[PDB]
């Protein structure tokens, strides 16, 4: 099967620079096109740049023109992006591309068949901050029909992602992790909550656990349900 | 570059009956009888894939439900049956000046409406001690995704100090939830004492408004 | 190696046949890949080492990687003894052991009751993008190319 991973990305403050890499397995890397595309956070699919096998046609989005360029090495089978001048409105999953093209009897015609799983790029002028989690416990104010309501807010973090799981992945059922916001301190705030059977807030223990891999934090928050 | 422009941003469909999704470019996409539009189809969790090339014609494997037509600037993209596995996001892309993608239509289930259950959160002592306060109202399982969320602090509109996220699409019961986080100093939540979030939205006769005060639940 | 509609030949220009699109060079240019044309050498020698000689060849006169010498020309392996008349021959990226095809001249396609070779009679749509008002999809000698349809200096249509 045709496989494209990308790397490189990573953290970078606004006007710096980075490297993209994308290395090609399952085909003949030096017979293709390629193509960088990227997405960011809450937006559609936005195309970058195409550069032909032997890099003789370059094409390039006006959002990027001049600060980014593109380039190929056939002999190591691998595709690279230069980003420089970086804005904070660059942070977004950079994919890198296949481009087939078929002379097809209808007319000919490109197919992006092949899309790598994405690399994030954070431009902020924030520095690694591990989440602090706050318990929202369960009261007569949360329960609606023998249902009730509890979560845990992860506050102040950068960057992104983090994962929310509950009672060490036992608990599923119920759940929303909502998508994180960006405040104005440039940290980001998501909200994970859970909804269980009112009766057994007494007799059960809910732990949500939130990790944090960019500042290597872990965090387990039992919220105990309120007598009110 | 090339401007596109895709409509709607969001479109129910209940399975069986047909879909349309309109896009228009900024400058004629045609020449010398073809017309440069593609369209795409990402799926959850899945790349993207090539529906409709040069307008009109379906790519290899493509299920003739789905159709594309116009020329020049006005393009169409038509299902004819939807079925359930076709939930995803449509982009139309020109490639007379390569490339440009619309910004997407979110082709999603429609259900019947339900009111969203509110529920209103005061700040916990941990956060209270570090300095800051940060009440969380909370919709769940709803539908459509329209809602209004407005917070008010002793009965006073509040602005520019609330923010909100929405979940996709529930895969079971086709319904959505919306968390608004609204964030003030300790000593701002210490100072009031009402505080309220007022949800408006289709499934509710009257605005339902959940409150505390503080010191309470 | 696909080139496309888009494709901007170095030195030369686009030219479509009944089954593809390749770049011919400006002059008398010689294929360096297959999109840019430079300047060939007439005698190979320590002087020229590694300069082009011919079309996707280079000073050792051999062809490269992946092409044989026929008829002092460099063509494909896989074209090697396969004939095509009112035609070339070609080779396509599907298949995993390349397989060489027919293209044929414009006005003719593969004639399927006679070995797969360029004689049964059929129309090509032009599939190149002549965006210049000044030019427009013509078919000279055969193949099809963007040339001007109103004027045009000694070389541009405008």
């Amino acid at each position: 099967e045709v496989q494209l991973v990308e790397s490189g990305g990573g953290l970078v403050q606004p006007g710096g620079s980075l490297r993209l890499s994308c290395v090609a397995s399952g085909f003949t890397f030096s017979n293709y096109n390629m193509n960088w595309v990227r997405q960011a956070p809450g937006k559609g699919l936005e195309w970058l740049s195409y550069i032909s096998s032997s890099s003789g046609t370059i094409y390039y989005a006006d959002s990027v023109k001049g600060r980014f360029t593109i380039s190929r090495d056939n002999a190591k089978n691998s595709m690279y992006l230069q980003m420089n001048s970086l804005r904070a409105e660059d942070t977004a999953v950079y994919y890198c591309v296949r481009v087939e093209y078929y002379y097809g009897s209808s007319g000919y015609y490109y197919d992006f068949d092949s899309w790598g799983q994405g690399t994030l790029v954070t431009v902020s002028s924030a520095s690694t901050k591990g989440p602090s989690v706050f318990p929202l416990a369960p009261s007569s104010k949360s329960t609606s029909g023998g249902t009730a309501a509890l979560g845990c807010l992860v506050k102040d973090y950068f960057p992104e992602p983090v994962t929310v799981s509950w009672n060490s992945g036992a608990l599923t059922s119920g759940v929303h992790t909502f998508p994180a916001v960006l405040q104005s301190s440039g940290l980001y705030s998501l909200s994970s909550v859970v909804t269980v059977p009112s009766s057994s807030l007494g007799t059960q223990t809910y732990i949500c656990n939130v990790n944090h891999k960019p500042s290597n934090t872990k965090v387990d928050k039992k919220v105990e349900p309120k007598s009110c | 570059d090339i401007v596109m422009t895709q409509s709607p941003l969001s479109l129910p469909v209940t399975p069986g009956e047909p879909a349309s999704i309109s896009c228009r470019s900024s400058q004629s996409l045609l020449h010398n009888g073809y017309n440069y539009l593609d369209w795409y189809l990402q799926k959850p969790g899945q790349s993207p894939q090539l529906l409709i090339y040069l307008g009109s014609n379906r790519a290899s494997g493509v299920p003739d439900r789905f159709s594309g037509s116009g020329s020049g600037t006005d393009f169409t993209l038509k299902i004819s049956r939807v079925e359930a596995e076709d939930v995803g996001v449509y982009y139309c892309m020109q490639t007379l000046q390569p490339f440009t993608f619309g910004q997407g239509t979110r082709l999603e289930i429609k259900r019947t409406v339900a009111a969203p259950s509110v529920f209103i959160f005061p700040p916990s002592d941990e956060q209270l001690k570090s300095g800051t306060a940060s009440v969380v109202c909370l919709l769940n399982n709803f539908y459509p995704r329209e809602a209004k969320v407005q917070w008010k602090v002793d009965n006073a509109l509040q602005s520019g100090n609330s923010q909100e996220s929405v979940t996709e699409q529930d895969s079971k019961d086709s319904t959505y939830s919306l968390s608004s986080t609204l964030t003030l100093s300790k000593a701002d939540y210490e100072k009031h004492k009402v505080y309220a979030c007022e949800v408006t939205h289709q499934g509710l006769s009257s605005p339902v408004t959940k409150s505390f005060n503080r010191g309470e639940c | 190696a696909k080139v496309t509609v888009d494709t901007v030949c170095k030195r030369g220009f686009l030219i479509q046949m009944s089954g593809h699109l390749e770049c011919k060079c400006e002059n008398d240019l010689v294929l360096v890949n297959e999109e840019t044309c430079e300047e060939k050498v007439l005698k190979c020698d320590e002087k020229t080492v590694n300069k082009p000689c011919g079309d996707f060849s280079k000073c050792i006169c051999k062809c490269n990687l992946g092409y044989d010498m026929v008829n002092n020309v460099c063509i494909p392996n896989e074209c090697k003894q396969v004939t095509c008349g009112n035609g070339k021959c070609i080779l396509d990226t599907s298949n995993p052991v390349k397989t060489g095809v027919c293209s044929c001249n414009i006005g003719k396609v593969p004639n399927v009751q006679d070995q797969n070779k360029c004689s049964k009679d059929g129309e090509t749509k032009c599939s190149l993008k002549c965006l210049k008002e000044q030019e427009t999809c013509k078919a000279v000698d055969g193949i099809y190319k963007c040339d001007c349809k109103d004027g045009f200096i000694i070389s541009i249509c405008t």
